[PDB]
């Protein structure tokens, strides 16, 4: 968490400084419309039902996922479903990884090559 | 009492989106007093007359009331309510004239009306 | 031996190469160019050009009327409307940049008025019914 | 006391004052976008030049009216503007000076003609009245050479019935990155203008024409002049 | 006594005017300050010099008040205040710099003053 928590909060800081180009979306630069497209991916991530408490594993891999880019093709409206998905299909098929990340909360390479693995495989095999 | 898992999943997404329809009305007027339509051809149109039937449709004729109708009924049950809303923003009664959604109780009463002008 | 070949127009120079064959369709009609001719200049038929290179490459430029200007040193085409002909029209490539820029200034007014109209006009909306009680106590 | 508007208040302007200047940083990209047109509009101009200063060099005995000049009873004027406001006082000030010149003008005993570009020329001309010979509107950031034809057309075919003899234009002098400075130069009765070229480097030769060299010269004149109307549209534009 | 039975039509009209006058400006003072001045339209820097030049008038040299100032004091009959009142409200010293109105008698040695200026 310490070590993943950096990413999220310098895009919630670029996002929250420009909030006010999200009207004309036509001639900014190439940076300033990456950096608005992440923002609002990133703060529509943060949508959280009631009584659904997460563990520490499904938050990693959505930290994660969201850090490397790989949740940019989503679209941003089905967002909540595409990470709702992915952390099912990992708590079904990977569940060895989820029991050793919410036992010792360790990080290793090992652990984001894996994590890393499952999320490329999940890109294709389970479908949003 | 919004809560989708209370008042229905359908209820709420229904619900919201005739709310987010209708803050694209609001909010249409201002750009059309400054500019017009020129702009908004094929955009912003459908929504105009999606919300003109929309507010028209929360027109209701009241029994207690005897001045403007013969006291009326139209104590329908929440079920039309939803079913009608879904349909109109589905896109069925986008056609249908948006001045025969006045003083209406139920969709078969408006299908008659439309089917009678 | 090759020849630059300047293509120019009154919005931009589209092409600028070295060039070993060009064949032109003046006002008598179509006419070739080799290296050592004659300088000349000719009106231009509103028709495409077609320029072969040393190696045979074709290039093909469209051009609504112009007058030509080839010597064996230099050679420079003025058109008034000049895009590369990949047809024999323009007008279905040219649609898509008349829309762009139609939506370009239709999106900017409509900037323009909501960040500017409104805003400030609410923000002078109302200050004076506070000025006029700073020195209140109640 | 009403505080709690107060920092309601104090809040919608802090958000006001953000987009403010956001479209001020968005101002900024589209005026270093059009300063990036700033220098294709000259080559045309010295190809156009060159080629005409050998033709008058090779066959000195026309003398033609587009470069000649005669007793002036009637002048014409071309004014470039803005589409919409909040464009500072560049408009304003520049047709107070153009007012200026034509209330100078006006003691000679003669009168003006004129076609204009900008909805608040036309609208400003409008409120005080005078002689218009067009109207344009809606160009926006991309000016092309068919929607600028019209202007130039009726100077010309004014021009060349003998009604008017000499015309100027009116724009905006981008002298830098923020300065201006309104400028009038004239269009149709072209003056030798940096002619000493080309004569120490002659040519013995001549180029060969199948017609005759008068229209070849004159659409060369009309080549120049509508390069002077989109070179001063597009300058106008970068300054606005 | 500010009522037209007791000081006549002419008297009525021009405080009501002047009044009215100054109540624009002060109305178009904030959106003058905030923004610029060219967006303002023409009868609005019409108003803004009146009324500026109508402030200016009002001010007077008393015959007590000489030793803080030094110079002499002024007596206007309100027939010549009515009449540069009118004339001002009218147009007629729509040249004049601003200056010419500060601390003078009458509309005559404003006319004395711009011209010496």
């Amino acid at each position: 968490i310490k070590k993943l928590s950096g990413g999220i909060r310098t895009a919630l800081a670029q996002y929250r400084e420009l909030a006010a180009f999200a009207q004309f979306a036509s001639d900014l630069d190439e940076a300033t419309r990456k950096q608005l497209e992440h923002g609002q991916r990133v703060t529509e991530l943060m949508k959280q039902k009631q009584y659904a408490p997460y563990s520490i594993a499904d938050q990693a891999v959505s930290v994660y996922a969201s850090n490397e880019g790989y949740m940019a093709d989503v679209e941003v409206k089905k967002i909540v479903d595409f990470d709702a998905a992915l952390i099912a299909y990992f708590r079904s098929e990977y569940a060895p990884l989820m029991k050793q990340i919410d036992e010792t909360g360790d990080y290793n390479k090992d652990i984001e090559a894996a994590i890393k693995a499952g999320i490329e495989s999940f890109k294709a095999t389970q479908t949003y | 009492q919004l809560d989708p898992l209370v008042v229905g999943q359908e209820h709420y997404e229904i619900a919201r989106a005739v709310q987010n329809v209708l803050q694209r009305y609001k909010e249409l007027k201002d750009i059309i007093a400054i500019l017009g339509m020129d702009e908004l051809a094929e955009e912003d149109k459908l929504v105009v007359y999606r919300a003109r039937k929309i507010q028209r449709f929360f027109s209701q004729p009241f029994h207690v009331a005897e001045v403007f109708t013969g006291a009326p009924g139209k104590l329908v049950p929440l079920k039309e309510t939803i079913r009608g809303f879904k349909g109109l923003l589905a896109g069925e009664y986008d056609h249908i004239p948006e001045q025969a959604f006045y003083m209406v109780g139920g969709i078969d009463e408006v299908i008659a009306k439309a089917e009678k002008l | 031996a090759t020849m630059q070949c300047d293509v120019v127009s009154v919005k931009e120079s589209i092409y600028s190469g070295a060039v070993t064959m060009l064949i032109a369709k003046g006002a008598g009609g179509e006419l070739g160019i080799l290296p050592g001719h004659a300088p000349l200049v000719t009106l231009l038929q509103p028709g495409p050009i077609r320029v072969l290179l040393e190696n045979g490459t074709e290039e093909i430029v469209y051009v609504s009327g112009g007058v030509l200007e080839v010597q064996p040193h230099v050679v420079t085409v003025l058109a008034d409307t000049a895009i590369r002909a990949d047809n024999l029209d323009e007008a279905a490539i040219l649609e898509a940049r008349k829309n762009a820029e139609q939506l370009l200034a239709n999106q900017k007014s409509d900037l323009d008025s909501a960040a500017a109209l409104a805003a400030l006009a609410e923000t002078a909306a109302q200050l004076e019914t506070i000025r006029k009680i700073k020195n209140r106590a109640q | 006391a009403n505080l709690k508007e107060i920092r309601a208040k104090v809040a919608s302007i802090k958000s006001t004052q953000k987009i403010t200047r956001a479209m001020q940083m968005v101002a900024a990209s589209k005026m270093r976008r059009a300063q990036e047109r700033m220098a294709q509009g000259r080559p045309y101009a010295d190809n156009m030049r060159r080629v005409i200063a050998h033709l008058v060099q090779a066959n000195p005995e026309y003398k033609h009216r587009y470069m000649v000049d005669r007793p002036v009873k009637r002048v014409g004027y071309i004014i470039v503007s803005s589409d919409r406001g909040l464009a500072g006082g560049l408009n304003i000030n520049l047709f107070k000076k153009v007012v200026q010149h034509v209330k100078a003008q006006q003691e000679q005993s003669i009168e003006v003609q004129f076609a204009l570009i900008g909805q608040k020329a036309v609208s400003f001309f409008k409120n005080y009245g005078g002689k218009v010979l067009g109207a344009t509107t809606q160009i926006g950031d991309a000016p092309s050479l068919e929607q600028l034809t019209g202007s130039v057309q009726v100077m010309l075919d004014a021009f060349d019935k003998g009604e008017l003899d000499r015309i100027y234009l009116v724009s905006n002098g981008f002298v830098n990155a923020m300065t201006q400075k309104p400028k009038v130069e004239q269009l149709v009765p072209l003056a030798p203008a940096e002619e000493g070229d080309d004569l120490n480097r002659t040519y013995g030769w001549d180029y060969i024409y199948e017609p005759e060299a008068e229209e070849l010269l004159n659409g060369l004149l009309v080549r120049y002049i509508e390069s002077m109307v989109y070179q001063g549209v597009i300058e106008n534009v970068a300054c606005e």
